[PDB]
């Protein structure tokens, strides 16, 4: 029972690690879109800081 | 970069063209108040003088 629970929590943590990596990718795409929209002056230095956080 | 989509560019471009049309109307009204000859020829005298 213990080795079954350990293998299943290993698979679950690898799956949600992959999902967290995909959310990091989408957040990085949001950040460099906001950085592109910050240099020319559409977005101020508040939405850029929110995307950075 | 497709961070602000095409519709929010299209209405801004429409506002830009409407402002160009308003400035062209005002440039016509300021091209008047210096009344130009419509055609070229020998001119008569001023009916109203400087000040009327």
């Amino acid at each position: 029972a213990s080795v079954a629970t350990a293998y299943l929590t290993l698979k679950a943590d690898q799956a949600q690690l992959q999902l967290t990596k995909d959310t990091l990718g989408t957040y990085q795409k949001s950040f460099d879109l906001t950085q592109r929209s910050y240099d020319v002056g559409v977005a101020s230095a508040l939405d850029l800081r929110q995307a950075q956080t | 970069d497709q961070a602000v989509s095409k519709q929010q560019y299209a209405d801004a471009n429409a506002a830009y063209l409407q402002s160009k049309a308003a400035v062209e109307q005002a440039r016509i009204n300021l091209r008047y108040t210096k009344v130009l000859s419509p055609i070229s020829g020998r001119i008569g005298r001023s009916a109203v003088t400087e000040g009327a």
